[PDB]
C-alpha cells in the first residue's frame, strides 16, 4: 500500500474539529490542578512552620 | 545548545528527569521507585521536626513524646506522619522489591 | 543611530520584558504575600 | 566564577555550624552570645518580633531554644558535605590554575 | 494585461512585450491534482506526457515549434512556443490537438509507451528526491482526507490501473469552454490575437465542471518514515496559512522573508541578518534551511524545510526555530519589517520579470482563473509598503501562538521527539 | 463551554492568576466546612452546653 | 577585562603628550623592571589570559613559526618555577625583543566584534 | 544461562525416542499455546535475552531482510501492550512460521567460543 494513504483515525476524531473544544477544556483542568496545589502547599509549610511557636505550658507561665 | 544541557548543574536534572529514554510499554509497577523517594523525604522532614521537642534520657523519654502529642502545635500530625508513614515505607518496598523478582530485573546486566 | 547592549541587555529588551520583569513582580509576586498568610502579616 | 560562588556559601553554612555548637555547652559565654545575635533581628521593620520569637520558641533564650540549636547542629554538618561535592564538580570541568597565571594545558603530570 | 471575453464566450488574456524576440500561446485550465479521487491520481500526469510525446512534438519541430506543459494542484497549461510572427501557426496547431483531432494521440501504441516511461519517472522519484517527496508527504498528512492531499505525479499504486477510458472521462468533465483561459505573452499583441481566434469559428460546447463535496481542512498529525540506511536526515513543519483572495495574503508573505533562507557553504549566507543563524553556527546543527508560504484555492501552507547530517543534536535545531518564531508575537523589532520588505520586493520582481515567456504565461492564466483580472507589480509595491510592526504582531497572535503543526520527515529522525513536546514549543510559558 | 472563553480567550489561565484565586479559595473553604460541621454536630458543642447551665 | 581598544586610547594620549610623556615614561620602566617576568625568559604577551573568544581568535590567526616559539617560553618558565630558581643572566629577554607580537591581532578581532553588535542592535531612520 | 549446546543435546534425545516423544511433545505444545506470546505477533526467537557476546555475534551475522522483519514485530508488540489488547486473530504467528531462524547461528558461535577456550587452556603432552 501506499505511504500517501492514512489509515483511519475516525473513531477518535472529534464532530468537526473545532480549535477551542479541547483547548478550553483542557486548560481549565490544567488551571484547577494548579490552584489546589499551590493552596496544599501552603498549608503544609505553614503546619510546620507553626510548631517552632511557644507550646502550650510555656504561654501558660506568661 | 540549550542552558540546560551546558551548565554543570542542570545537565545532571536534565539527563536524569527530562530527557531520560524510556521504555514506551512499562506499566503502573514501574512507579514504585518514584513513591519510594518520596516517603524517604517525609521520614527525613518530620523526624527534625520532632527532634526539637524530644529527649532521650531514660526518665525522660516517654514523657517528651506525650509533650509532643499535648502541648506542641500540630504535634499529633507530626507523629502520626511519622510513625504511620515507616509503615507505608515498607509496604512499597516490598511491592518494587517483588517486580524485581517477577520481570527478571535481577539479571545481567543490571 | 545604534541602539544599546549593556553587555547582553537591551533597551528595547526594556520595551516589554522589564514590565514583564515587573509582571514577575505582577505575577509570580503573590507567593511572597499569599504563602505568610497563616502567621499574619496585614499591610501593604 | 561558580567555583567562587559555592565556596562562598559553605563559608556562611561553617559559621552557622560553630555558633550553633557553642550554644550547646551553656556556659556563661554561651547564653549571653546567643542573647546578643538573636536581638538583632528584632529591628527588622514590621516582622522585627515575629522572627525573634519564633527563634526563641518562648519569650527569652531558654530551654526551648538550647534543644532546636542542637537539632541544627546535627544537621548543618551533612548539608555542607553536599556542597562539598558541588564544589568538585565545577572544579573538574576546567582544573586549577598555576602560581603564573597563564595556561598549563602545555604541562601536565597525574 | 489585457483581458477580453469574445462572442462566444472564450476569455483572452494577454501580456505584450515588444522588447522580447520570442511568443507564446497557450491554453490553461482550472483543473489540477486537487480535483481528482484516490483512483485515477495521476491523469493530469498522463495527459501532459501524451501532448509531449514523440509523434506530437515531431510535428511541431518541422515548423519551428516548441512545447511545454505543467501540472499543479490547481490548474494545467498546454504551451506552444514560435517565433514573433509564427503565432497563426502556433494557433492551427492548437487546434488540431485539442478541438479538432484527439482520438490518433490515444492509440494503443502510443498510450503504452507513455505510460511505461511515466511509471519510470514515479519510481526514481520516490526512491532519490529527498527533500521534495517530504514535502509532498507533509501536504498529504496535513490535508487528510480531503482533496488538496494527492500528489502531482500520482502514486505507483494507481498509476498501473488506469486505462485509455479514465483519460476520455477526465478530458469530458474538465476540459471545457468555460473552465479555460487563452494565454499569450511576449512579443504579441491583443488585438491580432483576439482577431485570429474569432476567423476560426469554433463551436465550443456549454459544460459545466463538476463540483466538489469535500471542503479543504486542516489537521495536527504527522509522518514518520525511517530509513537509517541514508546519510542525512530531512524535516520539514507547517501550520495552516493563507488562502488566495485573502487580506493577509501579503502579510504572511513577509513574515517568511524575516526568517528566509539559508546555506552553510556559501560565505555571503552566512553573514545575512537574521537572528536564528547565532545560534545555529555555534555547533553547525544544519546545511540548509528555506522558509515557505504557500497558498491555494481553499487553505494554505506556513513553515519551513531542512536538511542536516549532525543527526544527534536535531532537538536543538526544532527548539531554537520554534523560539524565534515565538517573537514575532511579543518583541519583533522595526529594523527586521524594514528588511525583510526590501528582501520582499527583490523577491517577487525577480518571479514577475524573468525573461521567460513560459513562466509569464503560467503566472498570467492561473490568476485570471481565479479572481478575473492580475494585479500589477506597482500596486502590489504600495501593499507591502503599508505593513507595519502592529500588523504582524496582529498576524502571529492568530497563526502562530499556540497552535496545531504539521510535520514529516526522513532518513535518520531517531532523535526527533515527540509530537507534544515539539506542540508546546508553540508558546512561550513566559507571558 | 463558551463560559471558559468568556474569561480567558483561548489561554492558559496565568501564573499569578493560580496565585490570588488560591488564597480566595482559602477562607471559603475553611468558613464552609467549619459551618457545616458544627451544625452536623449540634447540641454536643462546648457552646450549646454553656448555655443550658444559664 | 577592560579592554585593549581603551588602554591603546590612553595610552596613546600620553606618548603624544610631550609634558605627560617626560612623567610617566620612566615610572613605567622601573615598573616593567620591577615585573620580573623577563628574568623567567617571558615576554609580556605571553601573559595575557587567552581563557576569553577574542583571545582564541588571535592564537589561531598567529603565523606557524610564532606558535611553536611561545609555546616554548611558556614551558621553559613552568620548570623554572618548580626548582625555584631563575634563568642564567644570558636567556633573559632583552628590552628590544619585548615587543607586542600579539596586539595587532587583538585590535583587529576586538574592532569586528564591535562592529557586529552596532549592526545587530541598528534602528531605522525613516 | 544454560547453554544452547546443552539445550539441544538434551532435546535431541527425546524426540529420537519413541516412548518418550509420545509423552514429552503433547505436554510441550499445551505449554506454548498457554505461553501466549503467538498472540502478540512474535516468534520464539525474538525473546531470547541479548545482553551477551554470543548473542551479539548472531545478530550480526543475520540476513538483512530478516533483520528488517524482526524489528517490526518487535515494535509491533510494544505498542500492543500499552494498548492492553491483543492483535486481530488473522495477524497471529501460526505454528508453520515459528521456526527457529536464529539457532543455527547461535549454535556455530557457541562451538567457535568453546573451541578457543579448549586452546588457551591446554596442556603439552611430552
Ligand atoms: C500503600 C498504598 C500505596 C498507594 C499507591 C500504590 C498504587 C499502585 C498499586 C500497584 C500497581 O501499580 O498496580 C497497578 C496495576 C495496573 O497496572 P496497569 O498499567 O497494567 O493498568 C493500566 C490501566 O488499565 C489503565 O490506567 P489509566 O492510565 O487508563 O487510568 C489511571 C487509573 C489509575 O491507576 C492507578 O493510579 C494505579 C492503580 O485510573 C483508574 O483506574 C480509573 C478509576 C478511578 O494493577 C494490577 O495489575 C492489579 C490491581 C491490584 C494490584 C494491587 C496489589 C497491591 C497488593
Ligand atoms: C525479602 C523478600 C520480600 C518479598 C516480598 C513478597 C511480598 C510482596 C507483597 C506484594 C505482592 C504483590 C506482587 C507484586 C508483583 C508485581 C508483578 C506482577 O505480579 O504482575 C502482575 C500480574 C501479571 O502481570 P502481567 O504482565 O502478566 O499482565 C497483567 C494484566 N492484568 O498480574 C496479576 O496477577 C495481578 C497481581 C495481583 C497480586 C495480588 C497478590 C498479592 C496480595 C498480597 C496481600 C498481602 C497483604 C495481606
Ligand atoms: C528512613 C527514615 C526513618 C525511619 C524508617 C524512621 C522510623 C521510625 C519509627 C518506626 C519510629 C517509631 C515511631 C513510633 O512508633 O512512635 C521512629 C521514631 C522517632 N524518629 Fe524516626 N525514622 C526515620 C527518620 C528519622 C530521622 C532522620 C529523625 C531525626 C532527625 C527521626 C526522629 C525520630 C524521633 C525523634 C522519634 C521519637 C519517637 C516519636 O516521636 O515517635 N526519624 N522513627
Ligand atoms: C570545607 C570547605 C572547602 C573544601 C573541602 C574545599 C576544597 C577544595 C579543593 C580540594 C580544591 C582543589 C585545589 C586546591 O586545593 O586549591 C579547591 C579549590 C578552590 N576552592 Fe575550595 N574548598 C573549601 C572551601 C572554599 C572556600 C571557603 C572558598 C572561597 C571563598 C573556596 C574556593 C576555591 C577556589 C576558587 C578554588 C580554585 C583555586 C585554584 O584552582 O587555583 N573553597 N577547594
Ligand atoms: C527511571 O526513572 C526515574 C524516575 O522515575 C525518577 C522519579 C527519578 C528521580 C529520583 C528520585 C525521586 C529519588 C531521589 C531521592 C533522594 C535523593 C532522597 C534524598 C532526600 C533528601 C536530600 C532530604 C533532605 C531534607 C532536608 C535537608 C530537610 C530540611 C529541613 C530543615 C532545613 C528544617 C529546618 C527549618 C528551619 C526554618 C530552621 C529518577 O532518577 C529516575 O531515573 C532516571
Ligand atoms: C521544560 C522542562 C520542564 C520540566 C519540569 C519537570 C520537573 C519535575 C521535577 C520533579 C520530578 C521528579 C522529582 C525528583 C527530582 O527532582 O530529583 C532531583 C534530581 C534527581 O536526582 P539527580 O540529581 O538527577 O541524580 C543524581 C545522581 O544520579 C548523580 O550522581 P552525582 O554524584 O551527582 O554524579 C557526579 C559525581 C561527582 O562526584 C565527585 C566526587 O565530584
Ligand atoms: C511533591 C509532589 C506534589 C507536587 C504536585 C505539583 C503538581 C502541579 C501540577 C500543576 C502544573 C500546572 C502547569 C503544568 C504545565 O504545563 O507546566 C509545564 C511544566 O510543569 C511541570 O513540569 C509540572 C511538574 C510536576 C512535578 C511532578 C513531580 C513528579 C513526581 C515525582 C516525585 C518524586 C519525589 C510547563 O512546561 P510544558 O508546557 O513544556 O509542558
Ligand atoms: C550529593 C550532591 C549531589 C549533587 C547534585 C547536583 C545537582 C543539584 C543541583 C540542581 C540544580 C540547582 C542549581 C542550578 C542553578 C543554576 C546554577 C548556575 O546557573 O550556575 C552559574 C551561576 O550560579 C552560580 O554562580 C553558583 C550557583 C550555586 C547554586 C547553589 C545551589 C552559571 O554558570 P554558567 O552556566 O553560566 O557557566 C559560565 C558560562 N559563561
Amino acid at each position: 500500500k501506499s505511504t500517501y494513504r492514512t489509515p483511519n483515525f475516525d473513531d477518535v476524531l472529534k464532530e468537526n474539529n473545532d480549535a477551542d473544544k479541547g483547548r478550553s477544556y483542557a486548560y481549565f483542568m490544567v488551571g484547577a490542578m494548579g490552584l489546589l496545589s499551590s493552596a496544599g502547599a501552603k498549608s503544609t509549610v505553614e503546619t510546620f512552620i507553626s510548631s517552632m511557636t511557644a507550646t502550650a505550658d510555656v504561654l501558660a507561665m506568661a | 545548545m540549550a542552558f540546560r544541557k551546558s551548565n554543570v548543574y542542570l545537565s545532571l536534572v536534565n539527563s536524569y528527569i527530562i530527557d531520560s529514554p524510556q521504555p514506551s510499554s512499562i506499566n503502573y509497577w514501574w512507579n514504585m521507585g518514584s513513591l519510594l523517594g518520596l516517603c524517604l523525604v517525609i521520614q527525613i522532614v518530620t523526624g527534625i521536626f520532632m527532634a526539637m521537642h524530644y529527649s532521650s534520657n531514660i526518665e525522660l523519654a516517654f514523657s517528651s513524646v506525650e509533650h509532643i502529642m499535648r502541648d506542641v502545635h500540630n504535634g499529633y500530625i507530626l507523629r502520626y506522619l511519622h510513625a504511620n508513614g515507616a509503615s507505608f515505607f515498607f509496604m512499597v518496598m516490598f511491592m518494587h522489591m517483588a517486580k524485581g523478582l517477577y520481570y527478571g530485573s535481577y539479571r545481567s546486566p543490571r | 543611530k545604534t541602539g544599546l547592549h549593556f553587555g547582553r541587555l537591551s533597551l528595547r529588551s526594556l520595551t516589554a520584558y522589564a514590565p514583564n520583569l515587573m509582571l514577575w513582580g505582577g505575577a509570580s509576586m503573590l507567593g511572597l504575600f499569599v504563602f505568610t498568610e497563616g502567621w499574619p502579616k496585614f499591610q501593604d | 566564577v561558580t567555583l567562587w560562588n559555592v565556596g562562598v556559601i559553605i563559608f556562611i553554612l561553617t559559621i552557622a555550624t560553630a555558633f550553633l555548637g557553642y550554644c550547646c555547652v551553656y556556659g556563661q559565654m554561651s547564653h549571653w552570645g546567643a542573647t546578643v545575635i538573636t536581638n538583632l533581628f528584632s529591628a527588622i521593620p514590621f516582622v522585627g518580633n515575629d522572627i525573634v520569637s519564633w527563634l526563641w520558641g518562648g519569650f527569652s533564650v531558654s530551654n526551648p531554644t538550647i534543644q532546636r540549636f542542637f537539632a541544627l547542629h546535627y544537621l548543618v554538618p551533612f548539608i555542607i558535605a553536599a556542597m562539598v561535592i558541588m564544589h568538585l564538580m565545577a572544579l573538574h570541568i576546567h582544573g586549577s590554575s598555576n602560581p603564573l597565571g597563564i595556561t598549563g594545558n602545555l604541562d601536565r603530570i597525574p | 494585461a489585457e483581458v477580453t471575453q469574445l462572442s462566444n464566450g472564450i476569455v483572452v488574456a494577454t501580456e505584450h512585450n515588444p522588447s522580447a524576440h520570442t511568443a507564446s500561446v497557450g491554453v490553461v485550465f482550472g483543473s489540477g491534482a486537487a480535483n481528482e479521487n484516490p483512483y485515477n491520481n495521476g491523469v493530469s500526469n498522463l495527459w501532459k506526457n501524451i501532448f509531449l510525446s514523440k509523434e506530437n512534438s515531431a510535428v511541431a519541430a518541422k515548423e519551428g515549434l516548441a512545447l511545454s506543459s505543467n501540472i499543479s494542484r490547481d490548474f494545467q497549461s498546454y504551451i506552444v512556443s514560435s517565433l514573433p510572427g509564427s503565432t497563426d501557426k502556433s494557433l492551427d496547431f492548437l487546434n488540431q490537438s485539442f478541438i479538432q483531432q484527439k482520438a490518433n494521440l490515444l492509440s494503443s501504441s502510443n498510450f503504452e509507451a507513455t505510460k511505461k516511461s511515466v511509471l519510470k519517472q514515479v519510481q526514481d522519484f520516490e526512491e532519490n528526491d529527498h527533500p521534495n517527496r517530504v514535502l509532498e508527504h507533509l501536504h498529504s498528512t496535513a490535508f487528510q482526507n480531503t482533496p488538496l492531499s494527492l500528489p502531482t505525479r500520482g502514486t505507483l499504486e494507481s498509476l498501473e490501473n488506469l486505462v485509455v477510458a479514465d483519460l476520455e472521462s477526465f478530458a469530458n468533465n474538465h476540459f471545457l469552454n468555460s473552465n479555460a483561459v487563452v494565454v499569450g505573452t511576449g512579443n504579441i499583441k491583443h488585438e491580432d490575437l483576439v482577431n485570429s481566434i474569432e476567423s476560426k469559428n469554433l463551436s465550443l460546447q456549454t459544460g459545466t465542471k463538476p463540483v466538489l463535496k469535500k471542503k479543504a481542512a486542516f489537521l495536527g498529525s504527522e509522518v514518520r518514515l525511517r530509513d537509517d540506511t541514508l546519510p542525512k536526515a530531512w524535516i520539514s513543519l507547517a501550520v495552516e496559512g493563507e488562502p488566495v483572495n485573502s487580506p493577509n495574503y501579503f502579510v504572511a508573505k513577509l513574515a517568511a522573508q524575516i526568517f528566509g533562507s539559508y546555506n552553510a557553504f556559501e560565505p555571503a549566507s552566512r553573514l545575512q541578518g537574521i537572528k536564528l543563524l547565532d545560534n545555529i553556527q555555534e555547533y553547525q546543527l544544519c546545511d540548509n534551511f528555506n522558509h515557505f508560504s504557500l497558498s491555494y484555492k481553499d487553505s494554505g501552507l506556513w513553515g519551513f524545510s531542512t536538511a542536516t547530517r549532525n543527526v544527534t543534536m536535531i532537538d536543538d535545531l526544532i527548539h531554537f526555530t520554534l523560539k524565534q518564531w515565538n517573537r514575532l508575537t511579543i518583541s519583533v523589532t522595526d529594523t527586521e519589517v524594514e528588511r525583510a520588505k526590501s528582501l520582499l520586493k527583490l523577491q517577487l520582481g525577480q518571479l514577475y520579470e524573468s525573461g521567460n515567456p513560459v513562466n509569464d504565461a503560467n503566472l498570467l492564466g492561473a490568476e485570471v482563473l481565479i479572481k478575473g483580472s492580475k494585479l500589477s507589480l506597482g500596486e502590489a509595491f504600495k501593499k507591502i509598503d503599508a505593513i507595519t510592526v502592529k500588523d504582524v504582531k496582529a498576524w502571529a497572535g492568530k497563526r502562530l501562538w499556540d497552535q496545531d503543526i504539521a510535520i514529516a520527515g526522513t532518513g535518520q529522525i531517531e532523535g526527533l521527539l515527540d509530537y507534544m513536546r515539539i506542540r508546546s514549543d508553540m508558546s512561550m510559558m513566559r507571558w | 463551554s463558551s463560559l471558559y472563553k468568556t474569561f480567558f480567550k483561548r489561554n492558559a489561565v496565568f501564573v499569578g492568576t493560580i496565585f490570588a484565586g488560591a488564597f480566595v479559595f482559602q477562607t471559603v473553604f475553611d468558613t464552609a466546612i467549619t459551618s457545616w460541621y458544627e451544625n452536623h454536630n449540634k447540641g454536643k458543642l462546648w457552646k450549646d452546653v454553656k448555655a443550658r447551665i444559664a | 577585562p577592560q579592554s585593549f581598544t581603551s588602554i591603546a586610547r590612553i595610552g596613546d594620549y600620553i606618548l603624544k603628550s610631550p609634558v605627560l610623556s617626560k612623567l610617566c615614561v620612566p615610572v613605567a620602566n622601573q615598573f616593567i623592571n620591577l615585573a620580573g617576568y623577563k628574568k623567567l625568559g617571558l615576554k609580556f604577551d605571553d601573559l595575557i589570559a587567552e581563557e576569553n573568544p577574542i583571545m582564541q581568535t588571535a592564537l589561531r590567526r598567529l603565523p606557524e613559526d610564532e606558535s611553536y616559539a611561545r609555546a616554548y617560553r611558556i614551558i621553559r618558565a613552568h620548570q623554572t618555577e618548580l626548582t625555584h630558581h631563575l634563568l642564567p643572566r644570558n636567556e633573559w629577554i632583552k628590552a628590544q625583543e619585548d615587543v607586542p607580537y600579539l596586539l595587532p591581532y587583538i585590535l583587529e578581532a576586538e574592532a569586528a566584534a564591535k562592529e557586529k553588535d552596532e549592526l545587530d542592535n541598528i534602528e531605522v531612520s525613516k
